[PDB]
C-alpha cells in the first residue's frame, strides 16, 4: 500500500 | 475571487528530476530520470489535490483513486504549459535539468508521444490560454477519469465535477464569444486523454521489461503502474469527454 501511505502521510 | 486565489496559491514551484546531465544520453538513464520525476510530481500531485476546494467531500478511497487515474494527463497538462511558458514549446521542459531535445526523444524512444506531447504544448499558443483558465482546466482534468461502474460515492463527485466546469465558466465569462472559447477549451481538455493513454500504454509496457532493460521503477511507481493503470488499459477506468 505505498500510495495509501504518501497519501495519509502528507 | 476566492476560487482562483486557492489555485494559484496551491500550485507546485519548480519539481527537478535529480538528472545527472553529465552521463550520456542512453534509454536507461534517461527513463530512470523520468520515472524519479514521475514520483516527485506525484507526491506534489497529492498535496495539490487534497488542498483543492471540495476535495475532501469525497470519499477517501475515491479522493486516493482519482488522483491515481489522473496522474499521467495533469502531469502531460501541466508539462505542457511549462514547456510552453518557458521555452515556447521548442522542446520539452519536464524540469530545469531534464529539458528533452530531439535528441533526447529519439533516445528516449518516446518519440511519437514526445510529438503529440508537443503539439498540446503548442496549442496553449495557439489558443492563447491564461493563466486562470491553464489553472482551472488543470483542476478539471483531475476530475475527468472515473470507473465505469462508479466510484464509491458518485453523486458528491458529480456535484463537485459541476461546480469546476462552472467555475471555468465563470473565468471565461470574466454571449458568442463566451461560447467559442468554451467549445475551444473543452476541446483542448479532451485532447489531452488520447495522449495520456498513450503514455499509459508506453509505462506498462516499459515496467514489465523494465528488469531487461535496466530501467528503474521507484516501487510507488511500480504499485501504481501495476494496479491502476491496467484498469484503464482494460477499459475498466475511462476518461469522461465534453464531446462524443
Ligand atoms: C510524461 C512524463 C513522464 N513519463 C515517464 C515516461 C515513462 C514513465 C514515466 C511516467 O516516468 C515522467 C515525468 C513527467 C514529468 N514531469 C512526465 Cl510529463
Amino acid at each position: 500500500g505505498a500510495f495509501q501511505n504518501l497519501f495519509q502521510s502528507v | 475571487p476566492i476560487f482562483l486565489n486557492v489555485l494559484e496559491a496551491i500550485e507546485p514551484g519548480v519539481v527537478c528530476a535529480g538528472h545527472d546531465n553529465n552521463q550520456p544520453d542512453s534509454f536507461a538513464a534517461l527513463l530512470s530520470s523520468l520515472n524519479e520525476l514521475g514520483e516527485r510530481q506525484l507526491v506534489h500531485v497529492v498535496k495539490w489535490a487534497k488542498a483543492l476546494p471540495g476535495f475532501r467531500n469525497l470519499h477517501v478511497d475515491d479522493q486516493m483513486a482519482v488522483i491515481q487515474y489522473s496522474w499521467m494527463g495533469l502531469m502531460v497538462f501541466a508539462m505542457g504549459w511549462r514547456s510552453f511558458t518557458n521555452v515556447n514549446s521548442r522542446m520539452l521542459y519536464f524540469a530545469p535539468d531534464l529539458v528533452f531535445n530531439e535528441y533526447r526523444m529519439h533516445k528516449s524512444r518516446m518519440y511519437s508521444q514526445c510529438v503529440r506531447m508537443r503539439h498540446l504544448s503548442q496549442e496553449f499558443g495557439w489558443l492563447q490560454i491564461t493563466p486562470q483558465e491553464f489553472l482551472c482546466m488543470k483542476a478539471l482534468l483531475l476530475f475527468s477519469i472515473i470507473p465505469v461502474d462508479g466510484l464509491k460515492n458518485q453523486k458528491f463527485f458529480d456535484e463537485l465535477r459541476m461546480n469546476y466546469i462552472k467555475e471555468l465558466d465563470r473565468i471565461i465569462a470574466c454571449p458568442t464569444s463566451c461560447s467559442r472559447r468554451f467549445y475551444q477549451l473543452t476541446k483542448l481538455l479532451d485532447s489531452v486523454q488520447p495522449i495520456a493513454r498513450e503514455l499509459h500504454q508506453f509505462t506498462f509496457d516499459l515496467l514489465i521489461k523494465s528488469h531487461m532493460v535496466s530501467v528503474d521503477f521507484p516501487e510507488m511507481m511500480a504499485e501504481i503502474i501495476s494496479v491502476q493503470v491496467p484498469k484503464i488499459l482494460s477499459g475498466k477506468v475511462k476518461p469522461i469527454y465534453f464531446h462524443t
